[PDB]
RNA sequence: GUUUGGAGAGUUUGAUCCUGGCUCAGGACGAACGCUGGCGGCGUGCUUAACACAUGCAAGUCGAACGGAAAGGCCCUUUCGGGGGUACUCGAGUGGCGAACGGGUGAGUAACACGUGGGUGAUCUGCCCUGCACUUUGGGAUAAGCCUGGGAAACUGGGUCUAAUACCGAAUACACCCUGCUGGUCGCAUGGCCUGGUAGGGGAAAGCUUUUGCGGUGUGGGAUGGGCCCGCGGCCUAUCAGCUUGUUGGUGGGGUGAUGGCCUACCAAGGCGACGACGGGUAGCCGGCCUGAGAGGGUGACCGGCCACACUGGGACUGAGAUACGGCCCAGACUCCUACGGGAGGCAGCAGUGGGGAAUAUUGCACAAUGGGCGCAAGCCUGAUGCAGCGACGCCGCGUGAGGGAUGACGGCCUUCGGGUUGUAAACCUCUUUCAGCACAGACGAAGCGCAAGUGACGGUAUGUGCAGAAGAAGGACCGGCCAACUACGUGCCAGCAGCCGCGGUAAUACGUAGGGUCCGAGCGUUGUCCGGAAUUACUGGGCGUAAAGAGCUCGUA
């Protein structure tokens, strides 16, 4: 069966992982058929990007997603739309982007004067 | 590893000042040991070295370092002893020094690796750290009223703070508005020889 | 021998083997059987056994013994050769 | 269009110019060796014997298929020796699925093996997805159990007995498979398509569960994974010129999922070769890597994709799928057991042992994370994997202190006996504790998992906050010219040095030591190996009057 899974990329502690399409006998980090996704964990809220309509498409031809992959296309609403089901607007959080650094120069300039 | 013995001695065989303030550089120089007075051949190669080493002992950088130093100013799209000399300028030790809180770049070196500093309101150690444009760096609570530190305040005038550099507080705050161009930059040394001695 | 799952696929694939052997040996008798028919030349007795043996090549394939597709090859051959002599 | 990119030096002569080889300075490594050695991050580690392998692990799982009841549990019961029931549960066994993936190695292979681009009107595809139809009806067994036989063991026979989603017969299917006739249409010749129309014959199934409920059969389409064919591309060797008779082609049969001498009978006499056939040697191939201004040269460790093999050689079986590493059968070599009749093994899985060698690690810890197998699921399994241990083996980062300190100590070493060097160096005087050390806090990786409410192997690790004190932390090579860095003493063609030219013959900047110096630095040197320099195989980019080089001269085939 093809399937969406999660593929190990990164280095030691610092797991990130690409969404990949792959036949469930490829190896974890064989061969991919697409890539629609990222997800990285040792971020908070931890970094989710599906490509949703590669999900549909992968869904509906009958793609089988691992646990992980199951809810991480829970949370983009992804499997709530394929389904039919209600939330496919999802609960995605990100991150709070941090203060631009040029304003923070203007701040430290007016602070100091 | 760091270089820990005389600085002088690198002054007198190079026959240029690098610390600026060194008396026994006056009073004695030429180089240094028994022949130190000796006719010496020239060579342009002899020459091409000692540029280089002017360089790397008046920053503090190991050989290893700088020539990594080189390859990325070679590869940058400006011209390369240019960029090498505004690289070796955004290291933290070089800036704390170019600011007047430390009396040397020895001095600078330290301070930093000690972890009297802070960037962008975190701690960094790394002297070789290189600051880009909109970097703020300032001084932790602990060190601030430090008996050396509280010397560098009120120790202010023994050089002149190039203009990319600013410090706007008694906090002793710096601000780098940008990288310094070649002009900005005042450095007892002719560039473009360590470019033709890493061309050799 | 080492792994019990083996062992056990051991006596399998013996039961299996035999239920295949028995099977495609009654296949291969059937034509043999029609292919003495055609040779002796009696359309009546060629045409009764076509249609079981036809029949009984359709079964094996029921059964996962021969392939569909071996199956139709050697049902087409028969009745060529039916229609030819 | 277009700048991002090319350095040379020594050595033939009394001297010179040229030609030309040799040698050196650079970079790289799955390295080894010598001296030396503080810490951390991230990688990496049998290159040799595809040599032999002690020991433990590396593939299981399903009671929601089944008879059952050895272990638990619960319910009777007791005399307390045991004896029943239940089926929550579950040993052994039947049955399903998995075991063909994942992991290893590079022996073989000069080949459609691999790379890249096509072809299939010549094909298969379990589980997954999504349409349609259905899931009718009977039957006979057997493992397990119990009795008993043979055997030293491995194992194995007979009787009696039981079940199923195990096995087997029939009906129905008319989507599907085979054959005859026949219409339209598209091409690329066989042909393809219209599930074309039509006649005749034929092809299946299985139940369980009471819960997020899971299944079974045929058939249409999809998705995935393949099979087969072809163009083009990447080694040395004519001191290897002919090779081939299923060999080249055809027809009738056979065979396969499918095309095809794939096989077979007959018939024709062809097919491949200096655009190197057939031989010999070597070698897994590639994305890439190293070097290089580029072109090129070299190379294929790790990581990723294909291929090949699994003690050696041969063979098939089961299955949707098999080089079937931890399957089977036979033969051989080797190891082991035996009652001498006969049996049992296979680390090129992980770890580890012996051996070979200059040289390459622990008989760790977890399934917490990601991937995989089975299960409705809870879950179980997973040496895949995530991590830990060991080796400066590599890359990167940081420390071994900072400021001040004199006409400049002692001591060492030169000397023109004036001194001069080491050297601001040191001593001393203050200043900061990074990294190590001693305390106290303490993760992220888990919008995960179970929803029963507990759950992180790494780990009380990383990282924060305190304390004490410069406190514990520098070596290696070189110093004739290339090529940065010079003097004294000791042996005097000796002992020795050396990459090349060359240095040692009682005054050596080349030998050995010392002082001083230079280049690098937790590394520094040496050896091996490849590219560069080498325009020294020259496509970019060279030559042939005399330096190496015009065939003795013609004619003429490709
Ligand atoms: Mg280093
Ligand atoms: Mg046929
Ligand atoms: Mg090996
Ligand atoms: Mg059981
Ligand atoms: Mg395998
Ligand atoms: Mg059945
Ligand atoms: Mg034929
Ligand atoms: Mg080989
Ligand atoms: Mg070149
Ligand atoms: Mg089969
Ligand atoms: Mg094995
Ligand atoms: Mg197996
Ligand atoms: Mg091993
Ligand atoms: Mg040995
Ligand atoms: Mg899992
Ligand atoms: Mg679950
Ligand atoms: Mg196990
Ligand atoms: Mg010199
Ligand atoms: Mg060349
Ligand atoms: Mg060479
Ligand atoms: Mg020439
Ligand atoms: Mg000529
Ligand atoms: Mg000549
Ligand atoms: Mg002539």
């Amino acid at each position: 069966a093809v399937k969406i899974k999660l593929t190990r990329l990164g280095k030691i502690r610092n797991p990130q992982y690409r969404i990949i399409v792959a036949d469930a006998r490829t190896r974890r980090d064989g061969r991919a058929i697409e890539v629609i996704g990222r997800y990285h964990p040792k971020e908070e809220p931890s970094l989710i990007q599906i490509d949703s309509e590669r999900a549909q498409y992968w869904l509906g031809v009958g793609a089988q997603p691992t646990e992980p992959v199951l809810a991480l296309l829970k949370i983009t609403g992804d499997w709530q739309k394929f389904k039919g089901l209600p939330g496919a607007e999802g609960t995605l959080k990100v991150k709070e982007p941090k203060p631009s650094k040029l304003d923070l120069f203007n701040a430290a300039l007016a602070e100091a004067e | 590893a760091r270089y820990t013995g005389p600085a002088t001695r690198k002054s007198r065989r190079l026959g240029v000042d690098l610390v600026g303030g060194d008396q026994s550089f006056e009073k004695r120089p030429y180089p240094p040991g028994q022949h130190g007075r000796a006719r010496i051949k020239e060579s342009e190669y002899r020459q091409q070295l000692q540029e280089k080493q002017k360089a790397r002992f008046s920053y503090g950088v190991m050989e290893k370092q700088f020539r990594r130093y080189y390859e990325e100013a070679n590869r940058q799209p400006g011209k390369t002893g240019d960029n090498l000399l505004r690289i070796l300028e955004s290291r933290l030790d070089n800036v704390v020094y170019r600011a007047g809180l430390a009396r040397t770049r020895r001095m600078a070196r330290q301070l930093v690796s000690h972890g009297h500093f802070l960037v962008n309101g975190v701690k960094v150690d790394i002297p070789s750290y290189r600051v880009s444009q909109y970097d703020i760096i300032d001084v932790k609570e602990k060190s601030l009223n430090t008996l050396p530190f509280q010397i560098a305040r009120e120790t202010a005038g023994e050089r002149p703070i190039p203009s990319w550099l600013q410090v706007v507080g008694e906090r002793q705050r710096i601000l780098v508005h940008q990288l310094p161009e070649r002009a900005q930059i005042d450095v007892p040394l002719t560039e473009q020889l360590i470019v033709e001695l890493y061309s050799k | 021998a080492n792994i019990k799952s083996q062992i056990k696929r051991i006596r399998t694939n013996e039961r299996r083997r035999l239920r295949n052997q028995s099977v495609k040996s009654s296949l291969r008798t059937a034509i043999r059987g029609f292919r003495e028919a055609v040779d002796a030349g009696d359309k009546d007795k060629a045409s009764e056994l076509l249609h079981a043996t036809s029949r009984k090549l359709d079964k094996a394939a029921s059964k996962g013994v021969i392939h569909p597709n071996q199956a139709a090859n050697k049902k087409s051959a028969l009745a060529l050769a039916l229609n030819k002599l």
